[PDB]
């Protein structure tokens, strides 16, 4: 975004250690649990009645992997998140009707998951850089809303 | 919390709204749709065209609910329970959107009640809409 | 900001009718009354104890005129707000220590003031243009924070 | 509204914090200052440098108050009356900032209580910090 080369390196390097599969399933599940109203878009997923039911739902897990996948690919275009997510921005608006506020919530959940995972390694300065990223991605995804 | 003063202010300004509540409700929606387009994501099933009967119909419903909250200013949590349930469990509107509608409701009132929209009334009305918003979002989690 | 030409004309037309002296005092006074916490910056202004004490305070009125004066200038450089507001942004941050959320509150208050003043003339679409404008200014004013 | 499960969850989690609460208080502030630099506007009189005794000391103060709140999870409004006063009438921190510190505290807990930071506990702590926030900003106007 407006990431410092140093801030760019910190992001880049932590990410290389990330199991997208697991982090993605966990970020999305935590979202559905912490902010239950987000479940409004996943009725067709099934049983989201309990934390256990959400965290275990394979439809949730697989959606999480798809979302983090796309997120992952965006870290390669940190200089043009806007052009990288344009089509995804239109889809979310025009087809999915997802309020962009949701992008923000996930971002924050994502940050909690990384801290959870990396403990020590997820230092204040590393968090600062990730916060800039999540904000940047949320902004890019909301960009084509009208 | 609403003070006695706030309560008088709200009953007074809402009193003036009278029979225009419906139209004002519809207008607040339109302003919200134009200024905060993201709010449109909750009405994919609506004709959001200028002078849409759906918007008109919806504006009345919202206005009727506010009128009901004014009528029960000392028991809002109970007067609005049903609506609190609906929003929490079915509609699941993200909390931030309440602040957007509130703001557009304030704009509409300002635009229509020049004489009554004093600093003091403005303050009371803001606190009021914040309280209604708090009630409607109280059962979210 | 993303102002269509027709949004820019609508902003400009209306602004032509505004008495910056008057709207300035009204907007600042109302801010201090609706969000009393904002009074934290004006303890040297004296009595702000009641709505009448605020609205009629000669210091609030004078300050209001100064703020809206700076804002009107911003309206002639809608193309480069960040540029226009840079030294002011630096000052608000480094000297005044004003949380940028204050800038968004003032923006909202200003929109209500314009609605109050223009009545029916402040149409839904004119409000939409002004919403873009106050957000752009708030953003410009916060750009130099660090 | 904290459920019985929530109160339990919170008391468990905080239970584990123990002797480190002060350190976690300090670390959450540091995380806030770095991630949301606008929050620094309320601490112009502090040395915001890493490991500053002012930040350390303040972290302790915040942690202790959180502790006291967990202890009076049932009577928060009353246990934190003085703090609600201080913030409403003296400090006057804009309410948006409470969400930023809350988030940084969650992050801090996550990073240090891996086993204990389950999805359900995460949910409870969030609601808890929200409730604490609500109490601290309840007398603002
Ligand atoms: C990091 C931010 C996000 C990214 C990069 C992202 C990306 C994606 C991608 C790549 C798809 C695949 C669909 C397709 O290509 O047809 C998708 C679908 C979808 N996303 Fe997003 N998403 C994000 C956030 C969210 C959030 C926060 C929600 C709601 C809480 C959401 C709701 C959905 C839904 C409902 C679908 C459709 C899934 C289906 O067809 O079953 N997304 N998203
Ligand atoms: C204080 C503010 C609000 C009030 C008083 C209010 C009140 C109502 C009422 C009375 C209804 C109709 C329920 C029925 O059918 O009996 C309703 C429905 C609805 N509201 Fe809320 N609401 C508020 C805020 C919001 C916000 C901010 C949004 C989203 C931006 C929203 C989205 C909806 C939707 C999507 C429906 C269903 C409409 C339909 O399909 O007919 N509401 N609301
Ligand atoms: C549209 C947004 C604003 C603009 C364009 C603006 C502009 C100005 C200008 C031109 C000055 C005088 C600079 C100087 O002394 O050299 C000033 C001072 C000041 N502004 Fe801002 N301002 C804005 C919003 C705010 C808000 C919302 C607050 C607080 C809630 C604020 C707090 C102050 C304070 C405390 C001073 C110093 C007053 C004194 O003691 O002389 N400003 N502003
Ligand atoms: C989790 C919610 C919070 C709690 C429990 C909390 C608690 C406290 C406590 C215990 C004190 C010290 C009171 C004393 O000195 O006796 C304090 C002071 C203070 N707080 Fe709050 N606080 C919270 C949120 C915030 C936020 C979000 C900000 C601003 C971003 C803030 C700004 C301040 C400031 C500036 C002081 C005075 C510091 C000094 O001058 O020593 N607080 N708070």
């Amino acid at each position: 975004v407006h990431l410092t080369p140093e801030e760019k390196s910190a992001v880049t390097a932590l990410w290389g250690k990330v199991n997208v599969d697991e982090v993605g399933g966990e970020a999305l599940g935590r979202l559905l649990v912490v902010y239950p109203w987000t479940q409004r878009f996943f009725e067709s997923f099934g049983d989201l009645s309990t934390p256990d039911a959400v965290m275990g739902n394979p439809k949730v897990k697989a959606h999480g992997k798809k979302v983090l996948g796309a997120f992952s690919d965006g870290l390669a275009h940190l200089d043009n998140l806007k052009g990288t997510f344009a089509t995804l921005s239109e889809l979310h608006c025009d087809k999915l009707h997802v309020d962009p506020e949701n992008f923000r919530l996930l971002g924050n959940v994502l940050v909690c998951v990384l801290a959870h995972h990396f403990g020590k390694e997820f230092t204040p300065p590393v968090q600062a850089a990730y916060q800039k990223v999540v904000a940047g991605v949320a902004n890019a995804l909301a960009h084509k809303y009208h | 919390v609403l003070s006695p003063a706030d309560k008088t202010n709200v009953k007074a300004a809402w009193g003036k709204v009278g029979a225009h509540a419906g139209e004002y409700g519809a207008e607040a929606l339109e302003r919200m749709f134009l200024s905060f387009p993201t709010t449109k994501t909750y009405f994919p099933h609506f004709d959001l065209s200028h002078g849409s009967a759906q918007v008109k119909g919806h504006g009345k419903k919202v206005a009727d609910a506010l009128t009901n909250a004014v009528a029960h200013v000392d028991d809002m949590p109970n007067a609005l329970s049903a609506l609190s349930d609906l929003h929490a469990h079915k509609l699941r509107v993200d909390p931030v959107n309440f602040k957007l509608l509130s703001h557009c409701l304030l704009v509409t009132l300002a635009a229509h009640l020049p004489a009554e929209f004093t600093p003091a009334v403005h303050a009371s009305l803001d606190k009021f809409l914040a309280s209604v918003s708090t009630v409607l979002t109280s059962k979210y989690r």
